[PDB]
């Protein structure tokens, strides 16, 4: 209950955060959510590859 | 004179091991492909007038 404002940390949410960073990169991404026991975990892969 | 000029330009972005399926890659690609040419040419005829 400590802090004050409430929606969601979404970026001190992740621990790992290493996503490609380009406009046509490509993701996907998976998710255990309990919320019972509170648990959640979140894991998200990116790539891209071009040639010319 | 002349001058000739030719182009040919070709891209494709895609994820990594998906965009190269035989059949299947064409769901997880993007190409672009391009081609131009020109040609400029230049002539002279003269001619004695004989009245």
């Amino acid at each position: 209950g400590l802090l004050a404002d409430d929606e969601f940390p979404v970026d001190e949410f992740l621990n790992v955060n290493l996503a490609s960073t380009s406009a046509n990169a490509s993701s996907i991404a998976f998710q255990v959510a309990k919320l019972g026991s509170g648990t959640l975990l979140d894991l998200e892969l990116s790539a891209l590859q071009n040639e010319s | 004179g002349g001058i000739f000029q030719h182009s040919i330009n070709n891209s494709v972005d895609k994820v990594p091991l998906l965009g190269d399926l035989p059949v299947l890659g064409a769901l997880f690609r993007r190409t672009y492909e391009q081609m131009g040419k020109s040609e400029l040419l230049i002539f002279v005829t003269p001619k004695v007038v004989i009245q």
